[PDB]
C-alpha cells in the first residue's frame, strides 16, 4: 500500500538522519558537529520525531514485523530518556543546595559529556542556568508516560522527581541566561528575568499534577503532588509581560 | 523379548481382527461380519480409526518400523475422509436444521457402505442423533493436533464452521439417544440426555481457537465461538447430571462421558457420587447391564413388536443382558487415575469371560443371555445361575467396537504409551494443574472467586455532562473519544451474519441471533477500528418497565453479578454505561447520584468495580480481530362508540385530548377499518406507534401497555425462560383464569408459542398479554436468582397467580376501593409479586393462606412418595373428584421415583375447583399416610372416599361449634378453613379423627 | 490468616533487609551493609 512504502520512507529517513549518532550505553546524541558533548534541551527535542513515527507504526503494524519495529522505536526512546535522567540523577547535591536560596553557582550543568556521562567545564566557564531545557523534558517525560511508555523503574526516582519539581517551583522570580546562553539583550551576561522560561515551567507544573509513573498498575504513593499557586503566579506573570 | 515381538502381535490381531473387513471403496466398517449386510454405525468405525491411530502412535517410536505407521495413519486418514465426504454429500439437510430443527429435517446417520448413499427411510430409525457429530469433531481436532492431516481446501472449513452453528443449539432439542431407543417405555418419543450435552460441551471447549491446517496458518483456519451457547451448555448439564433423564434414574451410557472420550464432570465429589451409584445399581457378574428393567434382545423379546405394549417392561426385569464392554472402560479409567489396583481387578474379572479363536485370539462377545429354562428360577435368585454366550462369541462374527476397546485398553495396560501420548490436546488435568487453563477454570484457583470488572463511564450530551461534573460526577462526552467508536450490538450481528457465506454450495452463514452481555463484554477491530458496544439493557426500548429506574438498578446489578460469576477468559473485562439526560426526569435524579457514587466508591453490593478514562483502560489490552470481511377516567366506552359512524370516530380522535379515549377510538378504527386507514395523522400503524411513543414518554402505564398490545411486539427472552423451567422440571401453562388453558411439555419454537398465545388474547382479553409478559419475565428473574423461593411448585400458571395478587391487593385496599392492576407502577408490580411469593406467616386470615398456597398449586415436600406409600399398601385404589386411579396399572408400568406417576396423581388432584378444598385435601392425605406409616397393624378393608371423610370431618366440626359456641348449622366449609391446622382445636384432630372411624370399622 | 498476611510480612522482611541497600545509581548491592564500602 502507499503508507506503507510512505512510512518506509520516512524510517529510512529518519534512520540516516538521526539513528545513526544514538551512540548506545549512554544514549545520547551528540550536539551536531564536532564539538563533543551532549546539550539537553537539543536532544530532547530530537526525539519527537521517533516517537510520533513508533505511535504511527503501532497503530496499523498487525505484523509480526511492524510490532517489532514499533517495539525498537519505543525501547530506543526509552533508553535515551533513562539516559536522560541518570545524568541528572547523579547531581543530586547540586539540587540540594539550590533548593535553598537562589545562586549561579549551586545550579547543574547545562552542557553533559558523553559515555561516563562525566562533566567537561566548571561552574565558572559556561552558564549553567536553563529553566526551560528542565521544564520541557519534564513535560515531556510527563506526555510519554501518559501514551504509555515505560521510563521509571525504581521509588527513589520518583522522589528525585519530586525534588526537581520544587526545583523548577520559583521560576516566576528567579533570574536565568536564557535560551540562547548569552544573558541580557548584550554580552557580560547579567541574570535577567525571560517569559519563555516562565512559559515552559507553567504547562511543566500543570502536566504532573495528579499522571502516576507507575501507569495503570501503580498504587496509592505513584502520584506527584504539585500546587497550584505557583501556575496562578506564572500565569499573571506571563499575561503582563 | 523385545518390544519387536510384541508390536507384530498386535499387528497379526489387528490385521486378522480390525482391517480384514475395511471396505476399499469407503474406508469405514460395517456393523455385521457376517452375511453381507449394506448398514453402518458411525460410532463402531471412529472407534476402530481412534484404535488403529493409537497403535500408529505407540508403533511410531521405531525408527526401523518399515512402514507399519504409514499405513495405519494413511488408513485412518482414509476413513476421515470417507466420513467427512459422506457427511458433506447431504446439503440441503444441513441448511434446513440450521433454521428449523426437526427430525424431517435432521441429518442421516445410518447409510450404504458400498456406495455411501442413503438406504432405509427415515421413519422406521428417527436419524436423529447428535453425539456421533460431537465425537467426530473431537477425534478430527484431536488428529489434527497430533500432527495429521485431513482438510484440502476451504471449503471444508466453511462445512466445519456450519456444523458448529447446527450443534450449538443442541441444548434444547430432544434426541434419540445413544441406544436408539430414548425412553425407557419404547413408544416412539424423544427426551433430553445428559451424555450428549456433555460431549457437545466438550467438543465447543476444544474446537475453540484451534488452526485447522496445522502447522501453517495464517487467517483460513481459525473457528469462532460463542460463549452463550457454551455457558448455557453447562448450565444444562449442571441441572440435568444427577438425573440422566426424567424417565431414567441412571444408565450405562453416562461412562463414556465422564471418562477418557469426554472427561467433562470437574466437580470430583459428585463425579464421584455418580460413579458410586452407577456401579452400586448396575453391577452384574458378567458385565455392566444397559439400565434397569431393559428387555433388549433378551429371551423373551419378539422380532414382531418394534414399539413395547405397556406394562411389559414389568414382565421384562429380572433377564437384562450383560456388556462385558464396560470393564474396559473401567480399567481405562483406572490406569488414567493411577489406581492400579482397579485395573488388576478387573483384569482378573475380564479374563475368564474373554473367548478364544482357533488360533487363541481373544474375543468380546457383545450381550450375554439367558436360556428359557431358567426364566423363573433367575427371578427368585439374582445372579446364581449361567448365561450363555451370544452366536458373536464363537466363530464367524466378531465385535470390532470391543475388539477395538480391548487392544486399546491392553496397550495402555502393558505401559507401551503414556497418557500424554494418547491425549495431546490435555482433555484431563489433574488438581494440582487447574490453575491457568482457558475456559475451565479461573487464575484465583478453583474454590476462589475475587474477578475484578472494569467499568467505562461516558456521557451522551454536553449539558449533562456539565451538569453531572457540577456535582464532581466525572463523565466524558462521545465526540472526545475520536480514536474510539462506539457502536450498537446490531452492527456486531450483522458482521457475524456476513460470515460463514459459500456460493458453491449455498450458507447463510451465522443466524441473525441477539448476543449476550459476555459476548459485548469484548473489544473487537473491524477493518482497523476498534468497536466497542455496550449491553441491550441501554437501548432504547418499546416497552415500559425500562423507565422505572429501580428496575434498571436491578438489571445492571444482576448483569454485574452474571459477568462476576461466569467470567473466564484471561484479561479483565469491559463494562460501558451510558446515561440519558432524560432520565433524571427533575424529581428522580437523586437515586441515580446514590447508585453513581456507589459505584466511584468501589463496591457494589460486594462486587468490586474499576473506574477510570476508556482509553486508558484499552491501551495494552488485547483486542478481538474480525479479519474475515477484508478477505470476503375515559370519556369513550366500547359500547356506547362501537356504532359510531367512520367520520365521527374521526372528529372525535381530532378534537379529544385525552390519551385513553385517543386510544380506543384508534383501536376501534383499527378493528373496524384496518391498519392500512389513513387518518389526519398519517397511517392507523404510524398514529399508533407516534401514540405508544408518546405514552411511553409520559409513562401513563395503562396507555402504554394498550399500545404495546397493539403492536404486538414479544420480547426476545421467553425462549430462555420456558426452556429453563422445563429443564429444572416445573410447567408452565398460558392462559387467563377461567378460560381455555394450553400446556406446554416440551421446548417449541417460537412462532408456534406466539401464535398460541396471540390467538387467545384475541379471544379472551386485551392487555393480558403484556400482564403476562411482565410477569414471565418477573418469575423468571427470581427463580434465577432466588431458586428456593418456587420450592414445592410444579405447575406455574400465570392467570392464577394474577388472581392472587388481585386478591391480594383488594384485601390490603379495605374500604378503600380496590387499584387496578393496569395502572400499578413496574416497581409495585415486583413488589406485589415478590410479597405474595413469600413463604407466608400468621396475622393474615388462614383462608387467605390457603387461597393463595392451592392458587400457587404448592405441594408438600414428599407428598409424592407418601402417595406412592399409600397406593402400595392400598389394595383398592384413591378416588377423589370422580376420578379414578387403579392400583394395577401405575404399579405395573411406573416406579417409585417416576416423573411419569407424579403427573398422573397432579392430572388426578386438578379436578379440584376450590384450591381451599385442594390444600385442605392434601393436608389430609398427609395426615392419612403418617398414622398408616406410624402403625402397620391397622389396614383398610376398601376403597376410601375422601370426600366423605372431608364431610364428616365439618359435620363434626359443626357439632363441636354448636357444643361450644352456640351456633346453628351454617352452609358451606368456610369456617372450617379459617381455623387453623394446629392449636387447641385444629382441623388436624378432625382429621384423625375421621381416620380412628374409618379404620376401626 | 489469608495469604495477605504472609505475603505483608514477607514485604516487610524484603525491605528490611535486601532492598533497603540498593545504590539508586546503579542498581547493584554492595558486598558489605556497613563501612561504606
Amino acid at each position: 500500500s502507499n503508507s506503507g512504502v510512505r512510512l518506509d520512507g520516512y524510517a529510512r529517513l529518519v534512520q540516516q538522519t538521526i539513528l545513526c549518532h544514538q551512540n548506545p550505553v549512554t544514549g545520547l546524541l551528540p550536539a551536531s558537529y564536532d564539538q563533543k558533548d551532549a546539550w539537553v534541551r537539543d536532544n530532547v527535542y530530537s526525539i519527537l520525531a521517533v516517537w510520533g513515527l513508533g505511535l504511527a507504526y503501532r497503530k496499523n503494524a498487525d505484523r509480526d514485523e511492524d510490532k517489532a519495529k514499533a517495539y525498537e522505536l519505543e525501547q530506543s526512546v526509552v533508553k535515551l530518556m533513562r539516559g536522560l535522567l541518570h545524568c541528572m540523577i547523579r547531581q543530586v547535591d547540586k539540587v540540594e543546595s539550590f533548593k535553598y536560596s537562589q545562586s549561579t553557582k549551586d545550579s547543574l550543568h547545562a552542557k553533559y559529556n558523553t559515555k561516563t556521562c562525566a562533566t567537561v567545564v566548571g561552574d565558572d566557564q559556561w552558564g549553567h542556568l536553563q529553566l526551560d531545557a528542565t521544564s520541557v523534558y519534564l513535560l515531556f517525560l510527563a506526555q510519554m508516560t501518559a501514551s504509555g511508555l515505560h521510563i521509571i523503574h525504581s521509588l527513589d526516582e520518583v522522589n528525585f522527581i519530586q525534588n526537581l519539581v520544587f526545583y523548577i517551583e520559583a521560576a516566576y522570580k528567579t533570574a536565568d541566561f536564557g535560551i540562547w546562553e548569552r544573558g541580557d539583550k548584550t554580552n557580560q551576561g547579567i541574570s535577567e528575568l525571560n517569559a519563555s522560561s516562565v512559559g515552559m515551567a507553567k504547562a511543566a507544573l500543570e502536566a504532573l499534577d495528579e499522571l502516576d509513573l507507575f501507569g495503570v498498575k501503580g498504587g496509592p504513593q505513584s502520584v506527584i503532588h504539585v500546587l497550584a499557586d505557583e501556575v496562578q503566579h506564572c500565569q499573571s506573570i506571563l499575561n503582563s509581560l | 523379548e523385545t518390544l519387536w515381538d510384541k508390536l507384530d502381535h498386535y499387528y497379526r490381531i489387528v490385521k486378522s481382527t480390525l482391517l480384514l473387513y475395511q471396505s476399499p471403496t469407503t474406508g469405514l466398517f460395517p456393523t455385521k461380519t457376517c452375511g453381507g449386510d449394506q448398514k453402518a454405525k458411525i460410532q463402531d468405525s471412529l472407534y476402530c480409526a481412534a484404535g488403529a491411530w493409537a497403535l500408529a502412535l505407540a508403533y511410531r517410536r521405531i525408527d526401523d518400523d518399515k512402514g507399519r505407521t504409514h499405513e495405519l495413519e494413511h488408513s485412518a486418514i482414509k476413513c476421515m475422509r470417507g466420513i467427512l465426504y459422506c457427511y458433506m454429500r447431504q446439503a440441503d439437510k444441513v441448511q434446513q436444521f440450521k433454521q428449523d430443527p426437526r427430525p424431517t429435517t435432521c441429518l442421516h446417520s445410518v447409510f450404504n457402505v458400498h456406495t455411501g448413499d442413503e438406504l432405509l427411510s427415515y421413519e422406521e430409525y428417527g436419524h436423529l442423533q447428535i453425539n456421533a457429530v460431537s465425537l467426530y469433531l473431537l477425534y478430527l481436532v484431536e488428529m489434527i493436533s497430533s500432527g495429521l492431516q485431513i482438510i484440502y481446501n476451504t471449503d471444508e472449513v466453511s462445512f466445519i464452521q456450519n456444523l458448529v452453528f447446527c450443534v450449538e443449539r443442541v441444548y434444547r432439542v430432544p434426541d434419540f439417544g445413544v441406544w436408539e431407543r430414548g425412553s425407557k417405555y419404547n413408544n416412539g418419543s424423544t427426551e433430553l440426555h445428559s451424555s450428549s450435552v456433555g460431549l457437545a460441551k466438550a467438543a465447543l471447549e476444544a474446537i475453540n481457537g484451534f488452526n485447522l491446517f496445522g502447522n501453517q496458518g495464517c487467517s483460513w483456519s481459525v473457528i469462532f465461538v460463542d460463549l452463550d451457547a457454551h455457558n448455557r451448555n453447562r448450565q444444562t448439564l449442571c441441572s440435568l447430571l444427577p438425573r440422566e433423564s426424567r424417565s431414567h434414574n441412571t444408565d450405562a451410557a453416562l461412562l463414556p462421558c465422564i471418562s477418557y472420550p469426554a472427561f467433562a464432570l470437574d466437580d470430583e465429589v459428585l463425579f464421584s457420587q455418580t460413579l458410586d451409584k452407577v456401579v452400586r445399581k448396575l453391577k452384574g457378574k458378567y458385565g455392566f447391564k444397559r439400565f434397569l428393567r431393559d428387555g433388549y434382545r433378551t429371551s423373551l423379546e419378539d422380532p414382531n413388536r418394534c414399539y413395547y405394549k405397556p406394562a411389559e417392561i414389568k414382565l421384562f426385569d429380572g433377564i437384562e443382558c450383560e456388556f462385558p464392554i464396560f470393564f474396559l472402560y473401567m480399567m481405562i479409567d483406572g490406569v488414567f487415575r493411577g489406581n492400579p489396583k482397579q485395573v488388576q481387578e478387573y483384569q482378573d474379572l475380564l479374563t475368564p469371560v474373554l473367548h478364544h479363536t482357533t488360533e487363541g485370539y481373544p474375543v468380546v462377545p457383545k450381550y450375554y443371555y439367558v436360556p428359557a429354562d431358567f426364566v423363573e428360577y433367575e427371578k427368585n435368585n439374582p445372579g446364581s445361575q449361567k448365561r450363555f454366550p451370544s452366536n458373536c462369541g464363537r466363530d464367524g462374527k466378531l465385535f470390532l467396537w470391543g475388539q477395538a476397546l480391548y487392544i486399546i485398553a491392553k496397550l495402555l495396560a502393558d505401559e507401551l504409551i503414556s497418557p500424554k501420548d494418547i491425549d495431546p490436546v490435555q482433555r484431563y488435568v489433574p488438581l494440582k494443574d487447574q490453575r491457568n487453563v482457558s475456559m475451565r477454570f479461573s487464575n484465583q484457583g478453583p474454590l476462589e472467586n475475587d474477578l475484578v470488572v472494569h467499568v467505562a463511564l461516558i456521557a451522551e450530551s454536553q449539558r449533562l455532562q456539565v451538569f453531572l461534573n457540577t456535582y464532581g460526577i466525572q463523565t466524558q462526552t462521545p465526540q472526545q473519544v475520536e480514536p474510539i467508536q462506539i457502536w450498537p450490538q446490531q452492527e456486531l450481528v450483522k458482521a457475524y451474519l456476513q460470515l460463514g457465506i459459500n456460493e458453491k454450495l449455498g450458507l447463510s452463514g451465522r443466524p441473525d441471533r441477539p448476543i449476550g452481555c459476555l459476548g459485548t463484554s469484548k473489544i473487537y477491530r473491524i477493518l482497523g477500528k476498534t468497536v466497542v458496544c455496550y449491553p441491550i439493557i441501554f437501548d432504547l426500548s418499546d416497552f415500559y418497565m425500562s423507565q422505572d429506574v429501580f428496575l434498571l438498578i436491578d438489571d445492571i446489578k444482576n448483569a454485574l453479578q452474571f459477568i462476576k460469576q461466569y467470567w473466564k477468559m484471561h484479561g479483565r473485562p469491559l463494562f460501558l454505561v451510558l446515561i440519558r439526560e432524560d432520565n433524571i426526569r427533575g424529581s428522580r435524579f437523586n437515586p441515580i447520584l446514590d447508585m453513581l457514587a456507589a459505584l466511584k466508591k468501589g463496591i457494589i453490593g460486594g462486587v468490586k468495580v474499576h473506574v477510570d478514562r476508556l482509553q486508558t483502560l484499552i491501551s495494552g489490552a488485547v483486542v478481538e480481530q474480525l479479519d474475515f470481511l477484508r478477505i470476503s377516567q375515559p370519556d369513550v366506552n366500547i359500547s356506547e362508540w362501537k356504532d359510531k359512524p367512520t367520520h365521527e370516530i374521526l372528529q372525535k380522535l381530532n378534537d379529544c385530548s385525552c390519551l385513553a379515549s385517543q386510544a380506543i377510538l384508534l383501536g376501534i378504527l383499527l378493528k373496524r377499518e384496518g391498519p392500512n386507514f389513513i387518518t389526519k395523522e398519517g397511517t392507523v400503524s404510524d398514529h399508533i406507534e407516534r401514540v405508544y411513543r408518546r405514552a411511553g414518554s409520559q409513562k401513563l402505564w395503562l396507555a402504554v401497555r394498550y399500545g404495546a398490545a397493539f403492536t404486538q411486539k414479544f420480547s426476545s427472552s421467553i425462549a430462555p425462560h420456558i426452556t429453563t423451567f422445563l429443564v429444572h422440571g416445573k410447567q408452565v401453562t398460558l392462559g387467563a383464569f377461567g378460560h381455555e388453558e394450553e400446556v406446554i411439555s416440551n421446548p417449541l419454537s417460537p412462532r408456534v408459542i406466539q401464535n398460541i398465545i396471540y390467538y387467545k388474547c384475541n379471544t379472551h382479553d386485551e392487555r393480558e398479554a403484556v400482564i403476562q409478559q411482565e410477569l414471565v419475565i418477573h418469575i423468571g428473574w427470581i427463580i434465577s436468582n432466588n431458586p428456593e423461593l418456587f420450592s414445592g411448585m410444579l405447575k406455574i400458571r400465570i392467570g392464577w397467580i394474577i388472581h392472587a395478587m388481585e386478591y391480594e391487593l383488594q384485601i390490603r385496599g379495605g374500604d378503600k376501593p380496590a387499584l387496578d392492576l393496569y395502572q400499578l407502577s413496574p416497581s409495585e408490580v415486583k413488589q406485589l409479586l415478590l410479597d405474595i411469593l413469600q413463604p407466608q406467616q400468621n396475622g393474615r386470615c388462614w383462608l387467605n393462606r390457603r387461597q393463595i398456597d392451592g392458587s400457587l398449586n404448592r405441594t408438600p415436600t414428599g407428598f409424592y412418595d407418601r402417595v406412592w406409600q399409600i397406593l402400595e399398601r392400598t389394595p383398592n385404589g384413591i378416588i377423589v373428584a370422580g376420578k379414578h386411579l387403579p392400583q394395577q396399572p401405575t404399579l405395573s408400568d411406573m416406579t417409585m421415583y417416576e416423573m411419569n406417576f407424579s403427573l398422573l396423581v397432579e392430572d388426578t388432584l386438578g379436578n379440584i375447583d376450590q384450591p381451599q378444598y385442594r390444600q385442605i385435601v392434601v393436608e389430609l392425605l398427609m395426615v392419612v399416610s403418617i398414622v398408616l406409616e406410624r402403625n402397620p397393624e391397622l389396614e383398610f378393608q376398601d376403597k376410601v372416599d375422601l370426600d366423605r371423610l372431608v364431610k364428616e370431618a365439618f359435620n363434626e366440626f359443626q357439632k363441636d361449634q354448636s357444643r361450644l359456641k352456640e351456633i346453628e348449622k351454617q352452609d358451606d366449609m368456610t369456617s372450617f378453613y379459617n381455623t387453623p391446622p394446629l392449636g387447641k382445636r385444629g382441623t388436624c384432630s378432625y382429621l384423625t379423627k375421621a381416620v380412628m372411624n374409618l379404620l376401626l370399622e
